[PDB]
């Protein structure tokens, strides 16, 4: 018949006479209440345990930035209408209320933003390697530190043309280099 | 070409984690880097748009200002920093999007207030409306772009959300020390280290969490400003004997 | 708890512990203990109520051990300052100044944060024989002598100086030098005409010592 | 059997199948394949002609003495030249 | 996406103005009288990053160009197995080896690269 809220369904919400505390549960008693079937007494009795929590872990009045940014999460999170499906588990009890207190930002969001996510940091935890400089294998020079013949090769046309071409041998094991001539 | 080589902690080498972490708190970030549209609109009326997208984050700030906010409505500028914000620039630097994207800017000087929503939106999208007094004269409330335009480049370039000055690029890479094992010979084990690209030897040697007593560059003019003579002697000593010995030439030591 | 402060009292503790260093290699007595003294201490007694750094409270006076004395008859006590202000005054300045006058010390230590005036600074060099000595906070973090590059420098006295130039016949003008600015000349406090000595290792003999005179 | 590897690696490259490798760009990722597979067919070709050699050959004789030469000019004169740069 | 307007007197381009009284947008000439009423309130536009699939170009009369090679492969939508291929012309450093096809009969263009 009409949007369920803190005027429409005549409950009071000045119980602890804070003028932030009632306007910020005016707010969220509203937005929780618009949309939801649920009897508005469990509703109410969940606002008043989710912002006794709120104020027991931070005092507004020494961190009134952190309560606002954390009371600007919830809210935000609340509103989203990517996935309502969170309404109904707090009306539903499923999602408790310390949860919310501790949670971050990125657990509430659905799967498929999870997913990307997870995705975005893989790759960008990949994008953040450097050049590997992977050499020819070859198993002919003997290496003079380890001995190890697993020796790296390159050869080029640099000394004079008055005579042959120059190759330069490094050991992938230790670390030697040398030349040919 | 200049760079400068990072080691970190003893205990963060052997992990990839803390190694992002630091390249991360290394690396020069600025807002030009971060936004796939910083796109400069008009914004007649801050109060109501026309695209749906931004709509939704309207009514999340405008039930979520406090009273200053309220009586500031009026300061937000006729033309707006729309920032669609690109999701993998933003996460790649650990960036949160509130505590960096405002505190930082609103307290170098008071210039820039922002509407934004909570990373959970599909379309990252900020609000940047500058702040300016009503007492501002009526020639210049005319002149509304000519104002914002100009601060609007002055806001992106000069604008530092986190890292060093001049850096330009920071890199894993991995690398074979030799140690002693416990049982007394050397061993080979590999190690996580940073190789930039672009050197600040006085502000890369105090950021937590690297070691300060292994970091070295190939500009032995710093070493010498910062670490002394005796320093830059064995720099340029090392950078000397490099540059012999890379063609496989031996060279005795007395002579260099 | 914003992350700026606990930023601010980290970095703030490691200064503190580097310029103890400091005053340790410069000769004087300090035990291994208040050198390694953990941050859960420091907060404890170096802080408010509300977590605010009380510089003020670290100021203290340092005096030389047996050993400095006798090297070095001279040496005298040493008086360390912090300062609150973001910038130095003149009137701060000139109270340090007098404070050290009216203490009768040889030398002392003002740290300051981010800026001085230059009247500040002009009182500097005023008040002979006590040297004043300034260091930037954002320049004391890190102990530049831990690094692996830096050789280990030591300080002569008057007959060692002379009797190295008598031994290798030389005039002070053909030894190699060091500059004023040199950090390391800061870090000990090198004045003009003292030598200072190097030990280094060596592929060809293990050690080897050097020598240079601050110009 | 190397320039079949290089048209496999061409195939790849041209359906957006192809993967960057770490640091550095598809184009560099397409030429860095492309060169080390010639240079490894060269580098082969010219180890089995060298090994084919008797003891009685005379450029293998000098080069065994340790006078003139290397397996690298055999390998050039009989086995093949090789990838030209610039 | 932001279009330049010219004023209907001498084709000078229209610049933005506000109507205070009636919170409007409006587009007056400096030069004229001329004042047309704002349709939207998007003006100006600065794109940094550009997310554009690479083009082609032009492709008039490309199948006469004698140094192009060809191919076998068949079109998707006349069914002809003679057509040209090329790669992007845009001459951007990052560009990824995805060829293009130009059907001969149809002039239809193709990419090799048939994500879903």
């Amino acid at each position: 018949t009409k949007p369920r809220n803190s005027k429409n369904d005549g409950v009071d919400t000045a119980i602890y006479h804070h003028k932030l505390r009632d306007q910020v549960l005016k707010a969220l008693y509203d937005v929780l209440a618009k949309e939801s079937e649920h009897p508005p007494q469990s509703i109410l009795h969940t606002a008043k345990a989710i912002e006794s929590e709120m104020n027991k872990v931070n005092n507004c009045d020494t961190n009134e930035a952190a309560y606002k940014a954390r009371y600007r999460i919830i809210y935000s999170n609340v509103i989203s209408k990517n996935n309502p499906d969170l309404k109904h588990k707090i009306a539903n009890g499923d999602i408790t209320p310390e949860f919310l207190a501790t949670c971050d930002a990125k657990d509430l969001a659905p799967a498929p933003l999870k997913q990307k996510i997870e995705e975005i940091a893989k790759q960008n935890l990949y994008n953040a390697q450097g050049a590997t400089i992977e050499r020819s294998v070859t198993d002919r020079f003997t290496c003079g530190k380890c001995k190890e013949k697993k020796v790296s090769y390159y050869q080029l046309q640099t000394r004079s043309a008055d005579e042959p071409l120059t190759t330069f041998c490094t050991c992938e094991a230790c670390g030697n280099r040398w030349k040919f001539s | 070409t200049p760079s400068l080589t990072v080691y970190l902690e003893p205990g963060h080498a052997a992990d990839q984690e803390q190694a992002k972490l630091i390249r991360s708190a290394i690396e020069h970030t600025t807002l030009k880097s971060v936004t796939i549209a910083s796109e400069i609109y008009y914004d007649p009326d801050p109060r109501s748009t026309v695209i749906p997208e931004d709509e939704e984050i309207i009514q999340l700030h405008f039930s979520l200002l406090d009273e200053e906010a309220e009586q500031s409505f009026d300061q937000q500028s006729p033309w707006l920093l729309r920032l669609e914000l690109d999701r993998a620039a933003m996460n790649d630097k650990d960036l949160t999007m509130g505590q960096v994207g405002e505190r930082i800017k609103q307290t170098f000087k008071n210039d820039l207030f922002v509407i934004w929503s909570e990373d959970n939106d599909e379309k990252l999208i900020i609000r940047c409306r500058v702040v300016r007094p009503k007492s501002l004269d009526a020639e210049t409330e005319a002149e509304e772009d000519h104002m914002l335009k100009k601060i609007e480049n002055t806001m992106l370039e000069n604008i530092t959300l986190r890292g060093v000055e001049n850096i330009e690029r920071v890199v894993m890479m991995k690398y074979d020390r030799k140690v002693p094992s416990p049982t007394g010979e050397y061993v080979k084990e590999p190690e996580w280290v940073l190789e930039t690209d672009g050197v600040n030897l006085s502000e890369v040697m105090t950021v937590p969490g690297i070691d300060p007593t292994r970091i070295y560059t190939n500009s032995f003019i710093d070493i010498m400003e910062v670490l002394g003579i005796e320093a830059g002697r064995a720099a340029l000593y090392k950078e000397v004997y490099n540059v012999i010995a890379s063609d496989g030439s031996y060279v005795n030591y007395r002579h260099m | 708890m914003d992350q700026e402060n606990e930023r601010n009292i980290s970095r703030l503790w490691r200064a503190f512990r580097t310029v103890k260093e400091m005053v340790k290699d410069r000769g004087y007595f300090i035990t291994q203990e208040e050198v390694e003294l953990p941050l859960e201490d420091f907060k404890a007694k170096y802080c408010d109520s509300m977590g605010r750094p009380q510089r003020k409270m670290m100021s203290f006076q340092a005096n030389p051990t047996e050993e400095s004395i006798s090297k070095f008859p001279d040496m005298g006590s040493l008086w360390v300052e912090f300062c609150d202000e973001p910038s130095v005054g003149v009137k701060t300045m000139k109270t340090f100044v007098i404070h050290i006058q009216e203490k009768n010390f040889q030398t002392g230590i003002f740290v300051y944060q981010n800026n001085i005036t230059p009247s500040a600074m002009k009182l500097v060099p005023s008040i002979p024989p006590a040297t004043i000595e300034t260091f930037n906070e954002a320049a004391l973090v890190v102990n530049i002598t831990h690094h692996e590059l830096v050789p280990k420098h030591i300080r002569l006295s008057s007959d060692e100086k002379r009797e190295l130039l008598k031994r290798y016949r030389l005039k002070e003008s053909q030894l190699p030098r060091i500059q004023r600015a040199d950090p390391v000349a800061l870090y000990l406090g090198l004045k003009r005409g003292e030598v200072v000595k190097i030990i280094r290792k060596s592929e060809t003999s293990g050690r080897y010592a050097s020598y240079r005179i601050c110009m | 059997e190397a320039k079949k590897k290089v048209l496999d690696v061409t195939k790849e490259a041209q359906a957006n199948l192809l993967t960057a490798k770490h640091g550095m760009t598809l184009r560099e990722s397409f030429e860095d394949n492309v060169v080390r597979f010639l240079n490894e067919a060269r580098d082969k070709a010219g180890r089995l002609a060298e090994v084919n050699l008797k003891d009685l050959n005379n450029v293998k004789q000098m080069v065994m003495a340790g006078s003139k030469g290397s397996f690298i000019n055999i390998a050039q004169m009989s086995a093949c030249v090789g990838q030209q740069s610039v | 996406m932001t279009t330049f307007r010219f004023c209907r007197d001498c084709n000078n381009m229209l610049y933005p103005r506000e109507d205070k009284e009636n919170n409007r947008l409006l587009f007056e000439c400096r030069t004229c009288s001329y004042v047309e009423e704002a349709g939207s309130p998007l003006v100006y536009r600065h794109e940094l990053i550009t997310n554009i699939g690479e083009t082609a170009g032009v492709v008039q009369d490309i199948g006469s160009d004698p140094t192009l090679p060809r191919s076998d492969r068949e079109c998707p939508k006349c069914h002809s197995r003679e057509n040209v291929f090329f790669q992007s012309q845009q001459r951007r450093k990052d560009t990824s080896m995805v060829l293009f096809f130009v059907c001969l009969s149809c002039s239809h263009i193709f990419t090799s690269d048939q994500k879903n």
